[PDB]
């Protein structure tokens, strides 16, 4: 009936997807048309965000649900089976996400509970979960990776990842050089539920974007001036008179997709005067 | 083979392909171009954001004068309101007992609607006292009747009749929490509960030096009948063994009952009373039911939380808005401004300007306190709409409303005066 | 084929009507239907703005043009006849308004040359025309009548009303009490042609608005808290990515009806909040 | 016995006043006694008109 969120693949190929009716299909896009390939039920709720891994490793495909569980489903030549699962949240775990392909194998997932886990990849069968009890205060919705940026060989990475939540804080994380992640800082300027968090991925530029959208109706893009800068200064894109419900950044002119309002979808490109205007209405 | 200088002057213009034009015009409708007109004129007219059917029935408008009292400024002679026995509950009648509006509006009925004895006793110590209580009932008595279905059907599944109990105290209902002490064999509780009604602080120190000494070595105990002690203390979630845990599967509102049936913390006033549930509980988000309660929480700083509240406000009607900061206003119940007042009372009467209903328009307008807005507002109202104030609107709101002889003249002529040459 | 602008009468029955073609139709709309009733040609170019006077001078319709003329057609028992004319300027004539009521009959006509003209009524079938050489650079789009706010009976008002241009700035203006205008102000802020200035009217309140749209594709929501002196601030409504063409104000809910950019019509509500929101997209 | 259900009542039929009395009904309180007693009294003046009902409660609450 109503799909949640869809991914495609990395070369565009697969499409993965989910809805309410707690069934994940990956369909494949071959010139244009659809073609389902796989139906992977395995979850006591609706599934919520879904998200596929760098081609790196096999072929991988992460989904959360409702149902409180994360399923991670392998490919071993069309076998789509599931290689490992983890119910470590006590409610809904409303969003996923992969972490650069350099910092190995890390998949980040929040949950409703107001947690955070944190699945490295250890050789075989076996995930360990570092995870961060009380992140946010009511829960967490969106979770986004920080671009892989550089610094013996296979440097040391300053791993972090945002998330906003149901407290109207965008906190931003940093994994400690020993074991942990500590919130580096909070992010104030929503007066409502943070729908979706979305680290723009650097164009190579040190300039460090971050958008978000939350209830309020109000799309700030979040930026770091320098590096170190320890400073964050949102600014309004632009206020609707209803939610915003997700946000995604096109790959190379920073364009942004606002999702949410009038069940339309809209196209922001930050224009030579600093000023944020919308290109175009998505129907 | 000519149309050179629609390049020219197109050019000269700066006049792109795509111009277009919008303008409202004075019957408050706009007129976009599209290829739908005689010349194209898509003539749509603007969209009342207002949905409550009895907007529309003169009886509501018309009964609704009868309950006011009309009297020239102090600066003209347009009318202004001078005195309205206005209500929620006059509200009621014209809803039906189902939807959350019959809820909002018969609860604030509660909440603010005045109570009064019926009788003529006249000890303020008591008449203050009385309805004081008479307010608490009336407000619990209700929620009862909406946590109904909720505990009542939750009573169905449980092999536990300790915890049986338990739910029919929350139902506020200690005599069929009682008869079921007894019969089963859990007598001592019978008892209790009888104090329950009533603050004794024997039994307060009873339950609670008890219940301290029951997390020692002993156990076994239901979880039940602690929370039953518990309900005696006297503050049951800032307790010793808290009830916060609830929360999980109780709607917020059925612990509200609580804290209002056995929450008497303080013998204080009722209204900060329930700030206090709230200080320990979140509320439903988007719920109108729940804001009221927050209106009627912050008792002083209403306007000051109204204003703050109406910043994420698409749960209060505009409508509603207005009615309650009337009702507050001439009743005395509480402290709103004179700007915050019209700021919502344009609001207001501007949905009915946009729904075509002149006789709401004005009639609203007039309890506006800026005579000259008021003025302002019922010379354009009028001088536009005369005729469709006239004839079978029911024949004498204007009259009714105290409005202007000269105006009704003044703007009547006017208008005859034009079709004067359209005819 | 197009139609520049068109505005509806005063009783909301008659609707006068002019496009590129130089003819001024004025249907009549008696219950959401149209029905033409006049063409009344006399322009050798397109005709731009039209306006409808009060109906406390019989029934008046008055439309200026390209062709450097504007005509004032008056009606007698369905003659619908021209009454006057006025060819005082070099230019075209982008706009035309009639002032309040109160300060009498008085029509405000700015043209491409960059003067602009007033019409004001005496008697019978004359009128003078008291007007302002140079007072826009390239020349005058738009032009705004003030509210007719009150300060022996039938008091002196400070008869003020703006107009923007091609030379950026939205000047407002004044009578000074001798006989002339005295260009009050100058507003800049828009970076390209002034296209159209609407003078939102004060619903009783003292806070006098104004609005303009011009070539940059930006909407400025001019607020000024005159305490006897001018101290107008700008504030930003939307910048969309193509010129803005017309502004007209709602009659209650100060909503801003937007013409420009996509073909597209755009309503607007300044929320309690402070900042500018689109109510509905109009088709 | 049965407070509960008997205030149900006062409130469903716009006999309000009565539920409150119900309430303090279950305790004793003399500020209510007299208001109920001192009442009666004044109540078989001239107006003996008010349901035999009303006055029966009341009474319960005279002691």
């Amino acid at each position: 009936d109503m799909i949640h969120d869809a991914q495609m693949d990395y070369y565009g190929t697969r499409l993965a997807t989910c809805s309410s009716d707690r069934s994940v299909k990956i369909f494949d896009v071959r010139n244009g048309g659809q073609i389902l390939i796989a139906d992977l039920r395995g979850h006591e709720g609706p599934v919520w965000q879904v998200a596929w891994a760098h081609p790196m490793y096999g072929n991988i495909l992460a989904s959360c649900s409702y149902d409180r569980k994360v399923i991670i489903w392998r490919e071993e030549n069309g076998t789509w089976e599931k290689s490992h699962e983890h119910a470590g949240h006590d409610s809904s775990v409303n969003s996923v996400c992969w972490a650069p392909h350099d910092y190995g194998l890390i998949l980040a997932c929040g949950s409703s509970d107001g947690a955070i886990s944190l699945l490295t990849y250890t050789g075989e069968g076996q995930w360990e979960v570092k995870k961060i009890n009380n992140a946010h205060t009511i829960g967490c919705n969106a979770v986004s990776w920080a671009p892989a940026v550089v610094p013996g060989q296979k440097p040391n990475y300053i791993k972090r990842f945002a998330s906003g939540g149901c407290d109207n804080l965008i906190k931003l994380w940093k994994e400690e050089e020993d074991g942990q992640w500590k919130e580096e800082q909070k992010l104030e300027a929503h007066s409502d539920w943070v729908r979706d968090v979305a680290w723009a991925p650097s164009i190579g530029l040190p300039t460090s974007t971050i958008a978000s959208c939350s209830q309020d109706g109000r799309v700030f893009i979040w930026t770091c001036d320098d590096a170190s800068s320890n400073t964050w200064s949102p600014k309004l894109l632009h206020k609707f008179n209803d939610v915003v419900w997700h946000v995604s950044w096109s790959i190379t002119a920073n364009i942004l997709a606002v999702s949410g309002g009038d069940n339309k979808v809209t196209l922001w490109k930050e224009s030579v005067d600093g000023q944020w205007v919308c290109i175009s209405d998505v129907n | 083979d000519e149309i050179d200088n629609a390049k020219l002057i197109m050019k000269e213009r700066r006049f792109t392909a795509s111009y277009t034009f919008a303008k409202f015009s004075t019957g408050s409708m706009l007129l976009t171009k599209d290829i739908v007109g005689k010349s194209g004129v898509s003539i749509k007219r603007l969209p009342t954001e207002l949905q409550r059917k009895f907007l529309f029935d003169d009886v509501y408008l018309d009964k609704e004068i009868e309950k006011v009292t009309i009297e020239a400024r102090k600066s003209n002679p347009y009318p202004q309101i001078s005195e309205s026995s206005l209500l929620f509950k006059d509200a009621l009648d014209y809803m039906e007992k189902t939807s959350s509006d019959y809820n909002l509006w018969k609860l604030s009925s509660i909440l603010f609607d005045p109570v009064s004895y019926p009788y003529k006793t006249d000890n303020d110590q008591v008449k203050m006292a009385l309805l004081k209580k008479e307010r608490h009932c009336r407000l619990t008595s209700w929620i009862v009747s909406q946590i109904g279905p909720e505990i009542e059907e939750k009573i169905r599944n449980s092999s536990n009749e300790i915890e049986q109990i338990f739910l029919y105290l929350l139902l506020n209902d200690v005599v069929r929490a009682s008869k079921l002490a007894i019969e089963s064999k859990n007598g001592h509780l019978s008892v209790l509960i009888s104090y329950l009604g009533s603050n004794d602080p024997r039994i307060r120190d009873l339950a609670e030096l008890q219940l301290q000494k029951w997390s020692t070595g002993g156990c076994s105990i239901d979880k039940n009948i602690s929370k039953i002690y518990k309900l005696l203390s006297g503050s049951p979630f800032e307790g010793l063994f808290s009830l916060k845990e609830l929360e999980s599967e109780f709607s917020w509102l059925c612990l509200l009952n609580l804290t209002l049936c056995y929450g008497q913390i303080d013998e204080y006033s009722l209204e900060s009373l329930v700030q206090s549930h709230l200080d320990k509980f979140s509320l439903p988000y988007d719920d109108p039911i729940g804001v009221i309660f927050q209106l009627y929480a912050a008792n002083e700083n209403t306007e000051k939380l109204y204003k703050e509240v109406r910043q994420r406000t698409n749960a209060l009607d505009v409508q509603f808005c207005w009615y309650l900061i009337q009702t507050l206003r001439f009743n005395g119940t509480r402290v709103f401004s004179k700007e915050t007042s019209d700021e919502a009372t344009f609001a207001f009467a501007a949905q009915l300007e946009f729904a075509q209903l002149h006789g709401h328009s004005l009639f609203v307008s007039c309890f506006l306190n800026d005579d000259k807005a008021a003025e302002d507002t019922i010379k354009r109202l009028v001088m536009r709409e005369i005729t469709l104030l006239r004839a079978s609107t029911n024949d004498h709101i204007l009259n009714r409303l105290k409005i202007p002889s000269q105006l009704i003249f003044n703007a009547q002529a006017l208008k005859d005066r034009y079709e004067g040459n359209y005819l």
